[PDB]
RNA sequence: CGCGGGGUUAAGGUGCCGGAGUGGACGCUCAUCAGACACCACAAAAGGCGUUAGUACAUCUUGACAGCAGGACGGUGGCCAUGGAAGUCGGAAUCCGCUAAGGACUGUGUAACAACUCACCUGCCGAAUGUACUAGCCCUGAAAAUGGAUGGCGCUCAAGCGU
RNA sequence: ACGAGAUUCCCACUGUCCCUAUCUACUAUCUAGCGAAACCACAGCCAAGGGAACGGGCUUGGCAAAAUCAGCGGGGAA
RNA sequence: GGGAUAACUGGCUUGUGGCGGCCAAGCGUAGCGACGUCGCUUCGGCUCUUCCUAUCAUACCGAAGCAGAAUUCGGUAAGCGUUGGAUUGUUCACCCACUAAUAGGGAAAGCUGGGGACCGUCGUGAGACAGGUUAGUCCCUACUGAUGAACUCGUCGCAAUGGUAAUUCAGCUUAGUACGAGAGGAACCGCUGAUUCAGAUAAUUGGUUUUUGCGGUUGUCCGACCGGGCAGUGCCGCGAAGCUACCAUCUGCUGGAUAAUGGCUGAACGCCUCUAAGUCAGAAUCCAUGCCAGAACGCGACGAUACUACCCGCACGUUGUAGACGUAUAAGAAUAGGCUCCGGCCUCGUAUCCUAGCAGGCGAUUCCUCCGCCGGCCUCGAAGUGGCCGUCGGUAAUUCGCGUAUUGCAAUUUAGACACGCGCGGGAUCAAAUCCUUUGCAGACGACUUAGAUGUGCGAAAGGGUCCUGUAAGCAGUAGAGUAGCCUUGUUGUUACGAUCUGCUGAGGGUAAGCCCUCCUUCGCCUAGAUUUC
């Protein structure tokens, strides 16, 4: 096996941390870096390839893509860091007024029995002429910090998940003066940020998630067998992984009602498979169609971040043209893309006449 | 073959990052920042402009 | 060599572990894992355009060593041999003239010449040089395989070496 | 000709293998009750040094943080 | 038969033979004598992890009639790899290929095939003996994973340290170009794949089936039908879901400094020199980033903190302190130079500041000097403070008056700072976690992701969808092979049974247990009870 992933222990957290944001210079415009989504499943697409020099040039190729449900994130805070001889240090963070119930659920282990008063005194700071305190923290970030990050949380009431406790993370603000990005973060308070604004089509991203667990496994399946360097039994899976160079093929809007339609096939259909995504449900929000496979089980929190370096391949900066998107059922050997297509093929049934 | 950390490959990648990948990613960043710009734009002591004090050690306790 | 108190020493030490000197004098040495007492082996009449002291011989205002500007000529393409061979693919002799000096030629070069260069000589410059050995210290003088050892940190006009 | 005799060759089959994957039952696991034995100077981290190619206790370094659960087989003359 | 002896090697080993003569600096005062030259010639296989370099390949360099291509010799380099068969005829055991290549060793090790020694007797030109005796010694730690008390619980982070990852080949273009008499025949830039390795993933394809889901069928049984039991899952077909497969799919990233070597300026050494001072480039090398873990005695930011006592003021402690007693003092930079007030100054911090008073009294005389607390305005973020102004309080720079005794001739001159605790009197707040039930993104057990307080809630049914199987039970049609009665001949006589076929019927059955949805689709449950906490 590989000694670069040697401490094969369970991840300390279920969310997964970025661990590196792309290097910042003030010349680029102000932008965000990362976002969160929920893994929905996989589907098959047909792509009109435009790869000069390849055997499949000017031909149709069938590829596997993964769907990540991406409801808009709400910006509810701002954090500032300073450079020290001991690394980066958090100087102060400025929260927004009027936090939602979901983001407060993250702060509690027993939300149902609690007297929900998180940030109750902090809200009075805004509205009781202690706005000097809020501005003093904002000015402190401007004149002392070198990196400013945004606290954004998901909206899982839109996600078909039984979990009600949202997910917080810090997203770095890159490309600008420290003063410019602080005004950027304050203006984003209490506001939803959509995925098509953070990323876009035919760009290559990195995804961070915790892998599927397998429990106690022996040497045959853990280390791949035909001291610290000797294969042993232990935990396999549930490991933090950072996969890079995954191309976004499509960003769906959710309100389009024709998300899975292309310029080639004129079928008004959404991305959700016939009968729903197996073990997940229906994607009713913005979604990111990522090529290939991505670490994590279905309905697992998914961390999307930008590439740390400018790309060196023609796989990037190449246009992606879609011909057809599969929507047939994943619960079996499906053969119908729409409910209408099934009824047209089989005619009318005994129950159809009895009801009518 | 030439390794991934070869000096020559780094030089070729550096030219590619500057002459092909650079302009494309710069145009992409302009469009993305414009969309986020649209969403976002949609006494010193008594005002906080004079940044004052809020609310193990490094020196020996004298 | 009984149980205790005080004083002084031996071997060994006084940069910190560690009690006592970052003590004094004059020198030597820079090592791409120096050396800090093993001095036996590797190891020799050994390799060093490292550095210091010394011995012997030799050249020098009659101008020494280095350099720069010039000469480097004639018999004569000496004899044999070679398709060709003139100082310079080879064999053997290797003399004389003009000389300040210049090999029947030390290398480059031509098919053969030509041409360049060296030896050697002169002018300019100006005071000290050359060769070979000896003795110190320094580099190399052969090393495998878990990560480790002047006891450790570390030490360079030393905290190394000699008195 | 005969032989649960041996060998070679030919056809056929096979998770023997390329190269593994899946499934079932009893264990392994946790609980209630019951409940031993082997063995035991005292202990238990590594490296270099400890003339008798001998170290586990000495030297001098690396170090070094309570209490636990499961897996293993590395160590304990001629 | 007796004597000495347990046995060997440990800065061991490696690439260049011995003998004789000639030459030979020296030592020496004949003898030793190197380099050269001449003369004569038990064994095999199996392995995993790591290390070494004495490098087979891949990277980079120096040289060679090295035109190109292919090479050969050498240097730095261990980063990265180093195969599949035969062993079935003969031998010094070694052929077949594939590949970029099919390098050598150490840790010296276990499995697997090949291939005993003493007396006794009878004899010794020599052996024989079923004659006797006999040795054959489940725990701790290491590693891999999982929890964890103390710091109130939780949320978001930093990154010391430890590990570290990519590899080789091919094809297109350059190009039938450079080069070459011909035959032949490259490379940089650019583009696309594949091998090995590594990390993931289940759309699709294949595999697997206790979904015992549906169907078929054997034997036996429930009296027959229907519906079923048993055959430790009877056998057969399909079979979702889950798990998996270079049998499937996706992804594998960039800066600095160097080695060999090639250079620039330039002494040594009046030429010269890549080196001495200075300095440029340069390998798959080294160090980091990207990547993995997070110090359970490293740190930061934030939220809410019920009591206790959270904050503030002062009152003390028979409270703890690797150790107050003036715990006083900010330029930066050079050392073959620097500072300045621009006059000058610099070995020298043996300097500057502060420094008197019942442990520091009281009252004056006299003074605007110094110290302190509070506010207002600002400034200090590398582990966060100081300045300015104002109020009030204290204040020998000069000089006096009153007081000190008795602690008895010394006995730490109990006196500082931080932290902790006990008390008042002023302000402020009315919290969480765990057990429990639940979830399966998780799982040996703990742990983890969840949900439980009125809700887009939880649970049980039901309806719909999506998948699996393959057309249910029953009824009916002379469609129907065949088996039998009625009367008398039937050229079309009738009546019953009748396997099978057809229609109702892509029907019936199953469907989350780790599939999807719910407009009032129906029914029910709810603000608990127990422990602990600054």
């Amino acid at each position: 096996g590989s000694l670069a992933f040697l401490p094969r222990k369970r991840a300390a957290r279920h969310r997964g941390r970025v661990k590196s944001f792309p290097k910042d210079d003030p010349k680029k415009p102000v932008h965000l870096t990362a976002a969160m989504g929920y893994k929905a499943g996989m589907t098959t697409i047909v792509r009109d390839l435009d790869r000069p020099g390849a055997k499949a040039h000017k031909k149709e190729v069938v590829e596997a893509v993964t769907i990540i449900d991406c409801p808009p994130m709400v910006v509810v805070g701002l954090v500032g860091y300073i450079e020290t001889p001991r690394g980066l240090r958090s100087l102060t963070t400025v929260w927004a007024e009027h936090l939602s119930d979901e983001v407060k659920r993250r702060f509690y282990k027993n939300w149902y029995k609690s007297k929900k008063k998180a940030f109750t005194k902090y809200a009075k700071k805004y509205a009781e002429n202690n706005g000097a305190s809020i501005t003093r923290e904002l000015e402190r970030i401007k004149k002392y910090c070198t990196v400013v990050r945004v606290l954004a949380h998901t909206q899982i009431r839109k996600t078909p998940l039984k979990q009600k406790k949202a997910h917080l993370m810090e997203i770095q603000i890159n490309g600008g003066s420290v003063a410019d990005k602080v005004e950027f973060g304050r203006s984003l308070f209490e506001k939803p940020v959509t995925i098509d604004t953070i990323f876009e089509k035919d760009e290559m991203i990195d995804v961070i998630a915790v892998t599927k667990g397998h429990g106690f496994v022996g040497v045959t399946a853990r280390w791949g067998t035909k001291q610290w360097t000797v294969a042993r039994a232990g935990q396999m899976g549930y490991h933090h992984r950072t996969s890079v160079n995954h191309k976004i093929y499509r960003i769906g809007k959710g309100d389009d009602e024709a998300n899975a339609s292309t310029e080639t096939d004129l079928t008004k259909k959404k991305i959700t498979p016939m009968g729903g995504f197996v073990r997940y449900g229906e994607v009713n929000n913005d979604y990111v169609m990522i090529k290939g496979s991505v670490p994590g089980v279905k309905k697992r929190i998914m961390t999307l971040r930008k590439s740390l370096f400018t790309h060196t391949s023609r796989k990037a900066l190449e246009k992606v043209e879609l011909k057809w998107i599969d929507t047939s059922s994943e619960f079996g050997h499906g053969a119908f893309q729409t409910a209408a297509e099934k009824k047209q093929f089989m005619g009318t049934l005994k129950k159809d006449l009895q009801t009518s | 073959a030439k390794s991934a950390r070869a000096s020559r490959i780094k030089e070729n990648h550096q030219r590619f990052k500057k002459n092909i990948a650079g302009p494309v990613e710069a145009a992409r960043l302009e469009r993305l920042s414009a969309k986020l710009m649209a969403i976002a734009q949609a006494s010193g002591v008594k005002s906080g402009k004079s940044i004052g004090r809020k609310d193990s050690s490094i020196v020996f306790p004298m």
